[PDB]
């Protein structure tokens, strides 16, 4: 138990680079979600 | 209610107004309504009527009377239970339909949609 | 238009650097693969 | 604190509550 | 840490004669009304008897309680905890299991 | 009283042990007087 | 044994949007310049 | 999962053994 | 059961008498108070009437 | 070789969602549009309404809930709602074998013309597929076979189809056994005359072994205005018995000699309903009153009256199957019902009958916590 | 409650004295309803004699009496009648001492609204009320249809006319906390006056939202949990269930460091400032200590009212966010307050039968001297809702109906739970509400059985 679940690594999104936006609270047209949103979504992406 | 919109859409008529819109033209569907304070059925139609009203703008009418005060209309136009409901058609060749009891409202569609 | 850049590591990261290149903004990470894990243990009846 | 030491020094069962019939008709550790 | 403790709804006993005796004490009171009503008793009277039925009955039941967990249930959480020291008062007790 | 009186105290309280005491009757590991649990063998389960 | 009180009248689905127009609500809230515009007490711009 | 939604009454099938399988 | 002092005996012989009912009051405290306070209650009427 | 030990039941009739039979007029109105306002009227009811019935659907879904096996008779269409509604009672465990199917008819609708001749006349072209169903085939032989009680109402009388297959299946019941309950449970056009009444209710009525009416519909039919005038009848001097010294409400009992008119000779019991509050009953050797109570105000945002009536009709199915000695014992009689008035104390606490129609637990319970240990 | 014609308070009550309708509700003047008998009990109790003999608690002439009830002339109907606002969002109020219920009315005023926010799984209905009327939502004031959402706007297309509503994007409230709004209502959809359009922070579906659901176990732990501190899980930290935003304005009127500043010398938006950072250019406005955020945004604005045109008022807003630390304040609803000691990683925290690890530990000597069982009534039932997905909404005072009626609700329920999802520890019928766990660093269980909820 102590090994599954503490000792077994992943792989994950660390940073992102969007253009031009001035902040991550700020709002984009033709998006529905804000730039914090976005971020918020990624950070739940699988990969192997 | 220039400033302020009226919050109910769907209104009380009598039986001879009843009456002379169905001799009178339409062009448009008709739903009458027969509804009593007293029914505990009736608060929910009421609801579901209204949202009705919304989808429709003026490609219906839908009416409301009372029972209380129009007793005999109603026993005329044979009417057996509180919650009922009477499609009546633009055409004046084509039948009326009495639903009798709470239907859903994608029932009410399709009757208006396809049947009427 | 997004950039993105990927990890492997173990536990979680701190998103430590709040200062960033122009554009770039931080995730916390949770790198850990296994959701959950139990066990249970019974007798066989071995007698002695 | 309290709580564990009196738990620690409260005891045991000692004679219808350990022993469901009488020890007539018929503990065991020995430590050096 | 290894031991323990916690508290329940079950947990919380009630001594196993309460309801006999808010039962006798309801009826003593129900008796006296139908006679102030007669005639046979007077208004400082009637106001008496209810101050101390009911004190009584709550009494009894607090003096009561030990007994009951020191006999019947010995290592109730409840009991643990007052007993010990650590925490809760007789008087807090009985508001929580008795009346 | 000549005429019986109500009370919100007439049924007896629901419980733990007075369902343990039937079951265990049924099987044949406890005896007792009676069809129905009363309220000193409840309090001697409560012990043993 | 069942409670007497139907449990049912308790219940409400994990992701229900209330409605606010139904019995046990009061009636829609009336912005306060347009209700005394209605009843005349406050005038328009046009008519000073 | 139609099936779940598919109950014994409606496909005929004699008393005798409707009432056994109910049982 | 014993009752030395002056005591209130609310019994009568022959009376068959349940567990834990009161059957006696002893009132062993015999004590003048300085607290006495005398109140006044109110009796109030019911009915309308003479 | 024998049937399922609870006894089974049949109900006849058509099946619709909420529908409440009788209506008549009633001097106390709330606003137009405002429903926020209209649960006023659930705590202090008209009087027609204080427990009202419902369709024969209804009363299934009870009996079933109270513990007992229960069969509907009817037919309804391929329609969505007609399927949603044999769902809705297989769901419920109600027996559906005896429902039949039709394509060509559809359910809830029926076609009508409307003419204007200086008169508002309405004619009925085709009609609803629960009130069309045929002697034919439509009717299952077998479940008549098993079946102890017989269930209908009076809105199959308003059809004249239905009305030729509901003799066929009360003929065949009897034969194999049954015994026929009828549950009047009035419509509005019926409300018009005593006489017109009467004599079409007539041969159903004589067919029948047991029978409810509520108490506007039994002084409907006899003497209305005479019952009326009683109960305003205020004594000028002097009182006669303490009782009259309180102000308090009429709970009439209606003695044997008044109901004479309306007995017959298979009639075995006779049940007439207040609401929850009384329930009189009368026997071929015997007659009184079960006492009851309602409180529709211990949750005032959340009190319907729409299943009550149901419910007490199916109490009573319930008990008089299981119990067979409540025909010929006065006292196993009455303390059987007050089981049927807990169920419908409980049916007016939930809105829409459907949802809370009562558990036999429940109803219990509530009989043991509202009546002292010796009446239960 | 309302006012009355002169400056009086009055009290809704039901007539049940005969009358033609008879009843009606009345509101009573202070002084009026001395004079008349009102009780509060029910009609539930029948003997050989009929129901108006029958007796019940009533009040008369600043008093409390015994009466039957032929002689009472006024009943209190409502459920919430009695009490305030706060004292009416606590669930299972009756098994509280009074004392705690001032204290929990106090804490939910102190609450902070999070990021994200979900809804209760056990509550008391006036959650919906306390929404319609804060002011956060957004409601149509017509019928229609909607046409165009965007995260700006929405815009509702009712009988000809076209209304554009605006939306609340990030905002600054008095006392540094933000403001969101997000919409709930898809487009083409039909809308009725008083529905609403869309939901703003702290509300969730149109119900007052201030927390958020997890599990929990009531158990001493090494001493972490003394006098009334808290144990919590790292799960918090990194799956950001209690994170809020903060947002502070610092205002002035008219090396490394001034990296920042635009041309005209106001720093721009998007910069990362920390303490001694110069925000607008000697008269030089600096960040204090403990401030580091990103500035949202700049407002130059020009002024009237002075003598001088008002000195230009230049505003710097910066947003901060904030995780779950040691030494943060955490509180239920039933009075119960604790401080945060310690954060451990998953694998040592106390586990279930089911292997999931408890988010938070509390300590079990509380209950006894604060005298709140309310709190045990709630985390079982929010154990059961979790596992059979319902969510249960219950007015107080539900002993009226019947002896032990909350017993009888969460018995039932978490019996339910064990069933149909076949988790046995759910209901244990020797033990009910509590089960067995186990110890994260050792694997070995506790010897006794704990009580484990979600409140
Ligand atoms: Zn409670």
């Amino acid at each position: 138990r102590r090994a599954l679940l503490g000792e077994i690594e992943g792989t994950c999104i660390t940073r992102v680079k969007s253009e031009k936006v001035p902040h991550e609270y700020s709002t984009i047209t033709g998006i529905q979600e804000s730039v914090h949103e976005i971020l918020m979504n990624l950070k739940e992406i699988i990969l192997r | 209610g220039k400033y302020v919109r009226e919050d109910y859409l769907v209104k009380k008529v009598s039986a001879k107004d009843i009456q002379e819109l169905i001799k009178g033209e339409r062009n448009v569907p008709l739903i009458i309504d027969f509804y009593a304070t007293w029914c505990g059925p009736c608060i929910l139609m009421a609801q579901e009527l209204e949202m009705l009203a919304v989808e429709y703008e003026s490609n219906a009418l839908i009416v409301k009377v009372d029972t209380d005060d129009e007793y005999e209309f109603a026993r005329d136009m044979q009417v057996r239970g509180l919650p009922t409901l009477y499609f009546i058609s633009p055409d004046p060749n084509k039948d009326a339909i009495r639903t009798e009891g709470l239907i859903p409202i994608q029932m009410m569609r399709d009757i208006i949609n396809n049947d009427l | 238009c997004i950039g993105l850049q990927i990890e492997r590591n173990r536990g979680y990261l701190i998103k430590t650097p709040h200062n960033f290149q122009d554009g770039s903004y931080p995730i916390d990470a949770v790198f850990m693969p296994v959701r959950n894990a139990n066990h249970s243990i019974h007798s066989y009846g071995n007698g002695n | 604190m309290l709580i564990g030491l009196y738990v620690l020094t409260s005891g045991n069962h000692r004679g219808i509550c350990v022993n469901r019939y009488n020890p007539c008709n018929r503990k065991e550790p020995f430590f050096s | 840490t290894a031991t323990s403790i916690s508290l329940g709804i079950d947990d919380l006993l009630t001594i196993p004669s309460k309801g006999w005796l808010v039962q006798d004490a309801e009826q003593q009171s129900l008796i006296l009304e139908k006679h102030h009503h007669y005639g046979n008793v007077h208004a400082v009277e009637k106001l008496r008897q209810s101050i101390e039925i009911w004190y009584a009955t709550s009494e009894y039941l607090r003096q009561e309680m030990n007994p009951n967990f020191r006999m019947t249930d010995p290592f109730n959480p409840v009991h643990i905890m007052s007993f010990s020291g650590a925490r809760g008062n007789a008087s807090q007790v009985h508001q929580l299991v008795g009346m | 009283p000549e005429k019986e009186q109500w009370s919100r105290w007439q049924r007896r309280r629901p419980d733990v042990e007075t369902v343990f005491l039937k079951a265990m009757a049924e099987t044949g590991q406890v005896k007792l007087y009676g069809d129905h649990p009363t309220l000193t063998e409840t309090a001697l389960y409560r012990a043993r | 044994g069942d409670p007497v009180y139907p449990t049912i009248n308790y219940i409400q689905d994990p992701d229900e949007v209330i409605d606010y127009r139904g019995p046990d609500f009061h009636e829609p809230t009336p912005n306060m310049l347009a209700y005394l515009k209605e009843h005349g007490k406050i005038i328009s711009r046009e008519e000073l | 999962i139609a099936l779940k939604s598919i109950f014994i009454d409606q496909s005929e099938l004699p008393s005798r053994i409707y009432n056994c399988l109910k049982m | 059961v014993n009752i030395p002092p002056k005591s209130l005996l609310l019994v009568q012989n022959d009376q068959y008498v349940e567990s834990e009912q009161v059957i006696a009051e002893i009132r062993a405290g015999i004590s003048t108070l300085n607290f006495k306070e005398k109140v006044r209650k109110h009796i109030y009427s019911d009915s309308d009437g003479e | 070789f024998p049937y399922p030990n609870p006894p089974l039941v049949i109900c006849f009739g058509a099946a619709q969602k909420e529908f409440v039979p009788t209506v008549r007029v009633s001097h106390e109105q709330m606003h137009q549009d405002k429903y926020s306002e209209w649960k006023m009227l659930q705590w202090n009811p008209p009087e027609f309404v204080r427990a009202p019935g419902g369709p024969p659907s209804n009363v299934a879904i009870s009996h079933v809930r109270l513990g007992g096996r229960a069969a509907f008779m009817g037919k309804v269409g391929n329609d969505e709602f007609g399927q949603e509604m044999v769902l809705l009672m297989n769901k419920e465990k109600v027996q559906t074998r005896a429902v039949k199917f039709d394509d060509s008819m559809r359910t809830g609708c029926t076609h009508m013309k409307i003419k204007f001749e200086d008169g508002k006349m309405k004619v009925e072209k085709v009609k609803e597929p629960a009130e069309d169903s045929l002697s034919s085939s439509e009717l299952n032989l077998d479940v008549l076979k098993e079946a102890r009680i017989f269930h209908f109402n009076s809105e199959v009388l308003t059809s004249s189809s239905m009305r030729s297959t509901l003799f066929k299946a009360i003929s065949l019941s009897k034969k194999f056994g049954g015994l026929v309950f009828f549950d009047l449970n009035l419509p509005l056009p019926l409300w018009r005359s005593r006489d017109e009444t009467r004599n079409l209710i007539k041969e159903a009525w004589e067919q029948a072994n047991i029978i409810e009416v509520s108490r506007q519909e039994l002084e409907f039919l006899l003497d209305e205005e005479h019952y009326e005038r009683k109960r305003n009848y205020r004594p000028q001097y002097f009182a006669e018995n303490f009782e009259q010294t309180k102000q308090r409400r009429d709970y009439y009992h209606y003695t044997p000699a008044e109901i004479a008119p309306l007995w017959h000779d298979g009639l075995k019991l006779l049940f007439v309903t207040d609401g929850t509050l009384r329930l009189h009953y009368y026997s071929p050797s015997f007659d009184g009153v079960v006492v009851g109570t309602e409180d529709v105000l211990i949750t005032p945002f959340t009190c319907d009256r729409t299943g009550s009536g149901d419910a007490v009709v199916a109490g009573i199915m319930r008990k008089l199957t299981t119990q067979p000695e409540m025909y010929h014992d006065q006292d196993v009689l009455e303390r059987q019902l007050r089981f049927a008035i807990a169920a419908g104390i409980i049916s007016q606490w939930t809105i829409g009958a459907v949802r809370g129609f009562p558990t036999e637990s429940a109803t219990q319970n509530l009989k043991e916590q509202v009546y002292v240990p010796s009446m239960w | 409650a309302r006012i009355g014609h002169w400056g009086s308070l009055e009290s809704p009550f039901y007539e049940i004295s005969e009358r033609s309708t008879g009843v009606r509700m009345l509101y009573l003047s202070p002084g009026r309803d001395e004079y008349y008998m009102v009780a509060a009990g029910n009609s539930l109790a029948l003997n050989q004699d009929i129901q108006e003999e029958q007796v019940v608690p009533a009040r008369y002439r600043q008093e409390f009496l015994t009466i039957a009830w032929e002689q009472v002339h006024l009943r209190s109907i409502f459920p919430f009648q009695y009490f305030s606002i706060g004292a009416s969002l606590i669930p299972f109020i009756e098994h509280n001492d009074a004392n705690r219920a001032l204290m929990s009315s106090n804490m939910q005023r102190q609450a902070v609204p999070l990021s994200r926010s979900e809804k209760c799984i056990v509550g008391t209905g006036l959650e919906r009320q306390a929404a319609l009327d804060s002011g956060a939502l957004a409601i149509a004031e017509r019928e229609g249809r909607v046409v165009y959402t965007n995260t700006d706007k929405i815009l509702l297309a009712g009988n000809g006319d076209i209304l554009s509503i605006p939306l609340v994007i990030y905002q600054r409230s008095n006392k540094n906390t933000c403001m969101h709004q997000k919409l709930q209502v898809p487009r083409g959809k039909c809308i009725k006056k008083g529905q609403i359009l869309a939901d703003g922070a702290a509300t969730v579906g149109g119900e007052l939202a201030l927390g958020k659901n997890v599990l929990v176990a009531y158990m001493p732990w090494e001493g972490y949990n003394s006098e009334d501190a808290v144990l919590i899980s790292e799960r918090l930290v990194y799956e950001d269930i209690y994170t809020s935003f903060h947002i502070r304005k610092y205002e002035i009127q008219t090396a490394h460091l001034l990296r920042n500043l635009d041309k005209n010398g106001i720093v721009m938006l998007g910069s990362w400032v920390e303490t001694g950072d110069i925000l607008v250019g000697e008269t030089c406005l600096k960040l204090p200590i403990g401030g580091r955020g990103r500035v949202i945004d700049v407002r130059w604005i020009q002024k009237r009212g002075g003598s001088s045109y008002n000195p230009e008022t230049i505003r710097v807003y910066i947003l901060q966010k904030r995780e779950i630390k040691v030494g943060d304040k955490v509180a239920g609803r039933h009075g119960n307050k604790g401080i945060i000691s310690k954060i451990l990683p998953r694998q040592d925290m106390p586990y279930l039968q089911d292997g999931r690890s408890v988010d938070m530990v509390f300590n079990p000597l509380g209950v006894p001297s604060r005298m709140n069982v309310g709190q045990i009534f709630e985390c079982s039932l929010g154990l059961a809702g979790s596992l059979l997905d319902r969510h249960y909404r219950i007015a107080p005072f539900d002993e009226r109906y019947e002896q032990e009626a909350s017993r009888k609700l969460v018995f039932s329920e978490l019996y339910e739970a064990s069933k149909q999802t076949a988790n046995p520890w759910v209901f244990e019928p020797e033990y009910p509400g509590k089960s067995r766990i186990f110890d994260g660093r050792t694997g070995n269980p506790f010897e006794q059985p704990v009580i484990i909820g979600k409140p």
